[PDB]
């Protein structure tokens, strides 16, 4: 699928940055990133907080927050961008989201891609998802698949500086 | 019949054709001025 | 492809202040620092923050960018909430104007190696001593395209030719090896209502009655000098020499008696007296 001239951000997800909150031990965060039946569930409640980190500033166009049709899939998703610190569930609800989404049953489907307001996500470095409820009001929610579609924003790696012209010792 | 002609006339076909004919037939431009302008441009600005 | 002369290096209010402060700290020497911002699009380079790099014996050169210092600074600023990229570098040119030398060009090319749009900024803390801020944004002109194409920047708009090149920059290589970028200052309210507090004037200053002693002395001095000036105006008008009076009014123009040293003083006196009297009455009413 995917839109013209855009690429999935799976290669741009930094495993160091990503961290899930309320994830069940049996089904962890890594499962939801694989295009298999393996899924991620939340052990303590329907609320889940899934955050992902990007190696270099990436742009957000469309995200596929697929889930099971049993009713435990995501219903209301809150998103924040460039969060300096981890998110608390009490503080997450209070804060306004970058784009509050009310995922319809169509979006949850395997072929469902939920659009995002491209203007807001221009220099996203770490996007956090707050699933405030599931369709079926089940005790625990599940995310069959989850990834972001966008473009990689070229970033100056000043860690790769290095003189390319001239001789050492110069001044001014 | 008549309604088709009125519809065509309103839609802008006949008027556009007549205007194009008038412009093309009487089109007579002093190309020497544009030739002089061409030989007075070294800056791409003045080119566009 | 080609860079439009309409590209605009957006310099934030904080960035300009920090760059000026760092440049003024170093004088008599040259300071340098990396600029943090975003390459929002092809026709704009936005700088939000600028952090100084430590002064080193090397000077402003590729070796002034201490990799450990830069890495740790960026890492620690990311936590606070500033995950910005390095958009360019700035260095102070004490005395001389905003231009780029050979070592500057080498450093600019090294920066361009990372990103093709790494703008370079030059600020002179000594020239920028008054309402003038001599700040220029420079980028390298591929000497290759000097012949391969022609000039380096497309002119699809008029947003860039509304400025003028400087003899200094021209002498040191402007439009030859380096090309300037229009510097636009991104200022917002909150950052402009906070800066109108350097001199905001307390409410008390607008109710202080001055002092009547020096007020009387000033009134007396101004009135005496205005009496002398009225004598001069009398002499000038009563003369009314008609030997081409239109020429007379132009052959005696020296900012003198007629009106300049005239009613200028009337305005000074009347403004001072009216303000003082109004303040006195406002105090007589407000305070008991």
């Amino acid at each position: 699928d995917i839109p013209k001239g855009y690429m999935d951000l799976m290669p741009f997800i930094n495993k160091a940055g990503c961290e899930c909150l309320n994830e069940s031990d049996e089904h962890g965060f890594d499962n939801c990133l694989r295009k298999d039946t393996t899924f991620l569930e939340s052990d303590c409640d329907e609320q889940l907080l899934i955050t992902v980190a990007f190696n270099q500033p990436v742009k957000l166009y469309s995200m596929k927050f697929q889930g099971p049709d049993n009713g435990q899939g995501p219903k209301y998703v809150k998103i924040f961008i460039n969060l300096p610190r981890s998110m608390d569930f009490e503080e997450a609800e209070r804060s306004e989201p970058t784009q509050a989404l009310e995922l319809t049953e169509d979006d949850i489907k395997e072929d469902g891609i939920v659009p995002l307001r491209y203007v807001k996500f221009q220099n996203v470095n770490s996007v956090t998802i707050f699933v405030q409820s599931n369709q079926g009001e089940e005790e625990t929610t599940r995310i069959s698949y989850f990834t972001f579609i966008g473009t990689p924003v070229q970033a100056t790696n000043m860690n790769d500086f290095k003189r390319v012209v001239g001789k050492k010792g110069e001044s001014h | 019949d008549q309604t088709l002609k009125m519809i065509k006339i309103l839609s802008g076909e006949m008027a556009i054709e007549l205007h194009l004919q008038f412009l093309i037939r009487n089109n007579n431009t002093d190309l020497m001025i544009l030739k002089n302008t061409k030989d007075a441009v070294r800056n791409s600005v003045c080119h566009t | 492809p080609a860079v439009d002369t309409a590209e605009q290096v957006y310099i934030s209010s904080l960035a300009l202040l920090k760059m000026l402060k760092h440049g003024r700290a170093g004088v008599p020497m040259e300071v340098m620092g990396l600029m943090l911002g975003e390459f929002v699009d092809d026709y704009t380079v936005r700088v939000i923050d600028v952090f100084a790099m430590p002064q080193s014996g090397t000077g402003v050169s590729v070796e002034a960018v201490d990799p450990v210092f830069q890495a740790k600074m960026l890492d620690m600023l990311k936590q606070t909430g500033r995950p910005e990229m390095v958009v360019g570098w700035y260095h102070s040119h004490p005395g001389f104007g905003c231009w780029l030398s050979g070592v500057d060009i080498n450093t600019q090319q090294s920066f361009e190696a990372l990103s093709e749009r790494a703008v370079a900024v030059v600020v002179d803390p000594i020239q920028s001593v008054k309402g003038k801020v001599v700040i220029d944004a420079f980028r390298l002109i591929n000497a290759n395209m000097m012949v391969l194409g022609h000039e380096p920047r497309q002119t699809t708009s008029n947003l860039g030719h509304l400025n003028k090149p400087s003899i200094q920059a021209l002498i040191h290589g402007l439009n030859r090896h380096y090309y300037s970028i229009t510097i636009n200052y991104r200022k917002n309210e909150l950052e402009q209502k906070m800066l109108l507090n350097l001199h905001k004037k307390s409410w008390m200053e607008g109710l202080t009655l001055q002092d009547y002693s020096e007020h009387c002395k000033h009134n007396e001095s101004v009135v005496k000098e205005m009496l002398e000036l009225a004598k001069n105006y009398n002499k000038a008008v009563e003369e009314e020499d008609k030997m081409t009076p239109e020429q007379l009014a132009i052959k005696n123009v020296g900012k003198q008696d007629p009106k300049r040293h005239l009613e200028e003083h009337v305005d000074v006196l009347m403004t001072s007296n009216i303000v003082q009297c109004l303040a006195a009455m406002l105090d007589t009413v407000v305070f008991k």
